[PDB]
């Protein structure tokens, strides 16, 4: 029975309505409580933040906030939650041996469509098809003019260029035969060029490359086209601010930092964002369940989670020993299998896109045949 | 380049050389052998059949007929299939490859020596009171006097004007221009000379006339260069965003012109045959 | 695992699962439409011509009659040629992929869990006097 | 007129035979002598080494050997040669403004390009060539299995897979025609797959794995595949001993250096060594002229050349100013154009390895016809 | 850093029970706090990544006519031939 608030939106009438909480970390807490013979009164945090420190209003004296502040200001006694180990924190809070191993990682929406398969000869040029048809008609006309059966020869040439093999062409001069052989070679070359263009487009599948980690200059250099930020209050900001090599990214992300993971994920859903740096486990799970996004990129700043408590507390060595013992004898692996990692997730468009067009012929030729029926009657 | 530049290289194919004559005479010999075997009017039909088999099997000819004729037809078809597969693979490999050529690749070019009587007048991008402009003035005066017309305020404004198309050419320091091109927006701008420099002289730390620091500073700088710190420093501070990372209608113009020439030759041959 | 590469190929990947059924049914529909159009061994000739146009022009027959039938046959041949070109491009693009097999994860397998029996004499090499 | 030793071997009747010498350095020297006012007595070095610090044999002190020792002796004056700038060199003598810029540019013999479709079975599996040779016959047998003209039917079946289209083989059974159409479709699919495989092999035809740079792990890790060459242990050994991390990778090159600049090149082109580390200009010109080898890698340790002096001579300032004036005057680029800017620099095997088969088939056609005629005459 | 990248660890690092390395110490020595703080600072400031890339980075780590298709097409051809023979037999019987 958690005892957190429901006024996360500012200005709401906070009332501390009791709620429910049944996570994996809760299972670890239950095991720890059972082993050590104590009792617990778990309650959520007031504001909601991983405890990134800041300065008070117009006073140069540092003070904490969020979970770390609540623990340090004699309010709570244990901070059992994801509390990734850092250096600024560990100066005065005695952490424990880690119960997980995770590092920061990017998150970006995956491009669902990669091909259409219904495209005509547009990628090279439609005007190329127009001029090729014009040249074919011109060479056919010249071939029939130099014969001194134009319709039969035209049908035969159309069949040859479309590989129909009608065989109704009867050239009268050897010059026409040589011209037809040259035109067949040209058509073969054109087919080879078209297949080469098709292969060039196919091998270029997924032109949108994947950003890898933070070393990639295409992400280090900021731009107004790309927008990303992690959260306005967490250990990622502490990690970034501490080391000074990419302060430009620091300002860029500070201008657009978010408040919680759920809001950032929802913003990514409607493409309000384009990238997300966060802990490996959370993003891996989010990709595992709703596999619409991806978990590309490498991982950096490897530091596991832990259970925090004040410098002088009589539970320290025992808690560390119990965590290590469970980790070694394999109780943690069962929890990992149960909770975090449990789920897993040419076409007809290449045919139908022309098949209906074929139906159009069935709706066009027959009437023309009736016109042909008139053509015999007219003559 | 104003826009994407690609060279179809229609005439760069290995044909139109001794290889084309070699395959032509080989095909002629094969046709003669086919005619002789079939004979053991049909010559032209067999030639058309082989030309189609090389190009496309949609040309029906009944000149050859026999078991050995069938064997040689199968061999010819297999050879043609292998040849066309190899040609398609080679064309795909060429399409994977790229052929980009330089624009001018020279400061003392014909264009930038007397551009008045050559096309619309070009542009000499620079800024006065510098070190490159002084060299341009000192070497040859006419180019400098023409360059006095086109002059921006700094560098970023000049690059913006170049991207907008206001000006044509830019001349300035090599290192700054290289840095700007390496980290440009979209990698749409690249220097005319691919790693080309004209008046190579390094930078410097101007001491005073006779200061008692020159020996120590020179020794320390040489030690820094030798020990390798300069490599890491240059990688950190001077590296481009992309830089190192790197049936067309126009492509068919040359082949269509060749087809037109062959058409004219065929018409001339037909006229000559009709005359006789 | 250097003894056997066992490189996966297209045969391991599923083939003709459901797209081939759609291809066959629309091919049959188009063949029936063409037969009806030609109507106003002929059925067998039309079937042979359609199958050849799909596969290769080495099967000629006097199935189509009239300008409309010739135009339909030419359109079908062009569609089949485009489909073959797309298939060749897809097959060429497929070769840039080569997956790997992991299967067993951790010690959760009868090869490791069951010490004796099985059939081949396995081994559990582990240097003593350590954490493992 | 050079005046230098001709007995290049160490230990010989050292002969001061006058010689003929010219080139870039000589032209620069003539220009300097015209700009300044002096006369020259050019004489070649005695040993041949560039010059490096070394301990005196049978002693404990150290002295300057090679060409630099002459500068630290009576000869000295105005040493002009492809010298390089380094801390140890600049500690004793003083240089001038550089008159060139060069790097290191790892040199490796170019791999022989043999992927030109010389052999059809080279890309794919050769046994597959046989695996389809007989199966077609079985298919034909299957057609004959529907029988319950044999030579004509066999020839027709053999030619259909090659798009012959004879039309002379037509068993009466409709199931036979269905099986023939199925086999034709299978052959079309097979040949399409074979062409796609050939195209993929051509696209991915890049067996070369030449090591790029000194930080490449293949080059970083010592082995016995090939052997490096630091060339005469002068002006590069200093760099390798300066870098202790490189000094770890020094031994392999330390015990395998040569004693000149061109002999190691001759060994490299004699398939005895595949590596080199020298000045950029020399290696680049050698690769451009000898159209057999190419330079692969990125320039590192970019230290310019420079004319030499002694202690602090009155010639330094005027010589440096003249060199700078020559650089800014366009004289140096023009001189580089006339001396080192130009030295010389359907697959052929695809059409060569298949035309022989066609010629052999044409030759054997007459023999096959004669054999058939004899067989017919016998019966 | 294997020879030719022949042997391989089964799975994508399916560690049975991750524990981690670590320096040792005496029981309650006064060096614990400073050592832990320094190690955490080193881990944070991207230095361990450089050390890992320099020392224990391998070679294969960066790296990563089929007969099966022929067997499948042969199976399909055999099935088609069997179907054709069955159809011929049925036609003969009727």
């Amino acid at each position: 029975i958690c005892t957190g608030p429901n006024d996360t939106s500012p200005g709401s009438p906070r009332h501390t309505v009791p709620q429910c909480c049944y996570g994996f970390c809760i299972d670890l807490l239950i095991k720890l409580a059972r082993t050590m013979n104590f009792t617990y009164e778990v309650h959520l945090v007031a504001d909601g933040k991983f405890g990134t420190q800041e300065r008070v209003n117009n006073s140069n004296k540092k003070e904490w906030n969020g979970m770390m502040g609540e623990l340090l200001s004699g309010q709570a006694d244990m901070i059992v939650a994801p509390l990734t180990i850092n250096n600024e924190r560990a100066q005065y809070i005695e952490f424990s041996k880690p119960f997980k191993y995770q590092g920061l990682t990017i998150l970006v929406k995956k491009e669902i469509p990669r091909s259409t398969l219904d495209s005509f000869m547009q990628p090279f040029q439609s005007t190329l098809w127009l001029l090729v048809g014009l040249s074919v008609h011109v060479v056919a006309v010249m071939l029939y003019l130099l014969d001194r059966t134009l319709s039969s020869a035209m049908w035969f040439s159309w069949g040859v260029l479309l590989n129909s093999g009608i065989g109704e062409g009867a050239p009268r001069s050897f010059s026409a035969r040589i011209l037809g052989m040259v035109w067949a070679g040209f058509a073969m070359i054109i087919v080879a060029s078209y297949t080469a263009n098709l292969a060039a487009f196919l091998v270029l599948d997924r032109p949108e490359e994947r950003i890898t980690g933070i070393n990639d200059p295409r992400l280090r250099n900021p731009s107004d086209k790309f927008i990303y930020a992690t959260v306005k209050q967490s250990s990622v900001d502490i990690y970034f601010r501490r080391q000074v090599e990419l302060s430009t990214m620091y300002r860029h992300m500070e201008k657009h930092n978010y408040e919680s993971a759920a809001e950032a994920i929802q913003a990514v859903r409607d493409n309000k964002l384009h990238a997300f740096i966060w802990d490996s486990a959370v993003l891996e799970f989010e990709a595992s369940q709703k596999c619409d996004l991806v978990t590309t990129g490498e991982l950096f700043f490897r530091s596991g989670f832990g259970i925090g408590m004040r410098k002088d507390s009589p539970w320290k060595q025992n808690v560390s020993l119990s965590i290590l013992k469970s980790h070694e004898n394999g109780f943690m692996e069962d929890l990992d299998k149960t909770w975090v990692r449990y789920q897993e997730c040419l076409t007809f468009e290449n045919m139908a896109g022309v098949f209906m067009l074929v139906a159009g012929g069935i709706v066009a030729g027959i009437f023309l045949i009736f016109i042909e029926i008139a053509y015999k009657r007219h003559k | 380049r104003s826009n994407g530049t690609v060279s179809p290289s229609a005439f760069l194919e290995p044909f139109s050389a001794s290889v084309w004559v070699m395959m032509f005479v080989m095909l002629l010999i094969v046709s003669a052998i086919a005619v002789f075997v079939f004979e053991y009017f049909t010559i032209g039909k067999a030639i058309w059949l082989l030309w189609g088999l090389v190009f496309n099997n949609s040309v029906p000819v009944q000149n050859p007929k026999g078991t050995t004729s069938k064997i040689m037809v199968s061999v010819w078809a297999f050879f043609a299939v292998i040849f066309l597969a190899s040609y398609t693979a080679n064309l795909a490999a060429f399409m994977i490859q790229e052929e980009f050529v330089d624009q001018v690749t020279g400061l003392s070019d014909k264009k930038f020596q007397r551009p008045h009587d050559y096309s619309p007048p070009f542009r000499f991008g620079t800024v006065p009171n510098g070190s490159t402009e002084r060299n341009i003035r000192n070497n040859y005066p006419y180019m400098h006097q023409y360059m006095t017309k086109f002059n921006q305020k700094g560098v970023e404004d000049a690059l913006v004007s170049l991207k907008t198309g206001k000006l044509d050419a830019f001349i300035y320091d090599a290192a700054v221009l290289n840095y700007k091109a390496g980290r440009d927006e979209g990698c749409k701008l690249v220097t005319i000379g691919s790693g080309y420099i004209f008046a190579t002289t390094g930078y410097g730390i101007a001491l005073q006339k006779g200061s008692p620091w020159k020996r120590q500073i020179d020794l320390a700088l040489l030690q820094f260069v030798g020990d390798g710190e300069m490599e890491e420093l240059e990688t950190l501070w001077l590296t481009g965003i992309c830089h190192n990372e790197k049936l067309d209608i126009d492509n068919m113009a040359g082949v269509f012109y060749m087809l037109a020439a062959a058409m004219a030759l065929s018409l001339i041959t037909f006229i000559w045959e009709h005359l006789f």
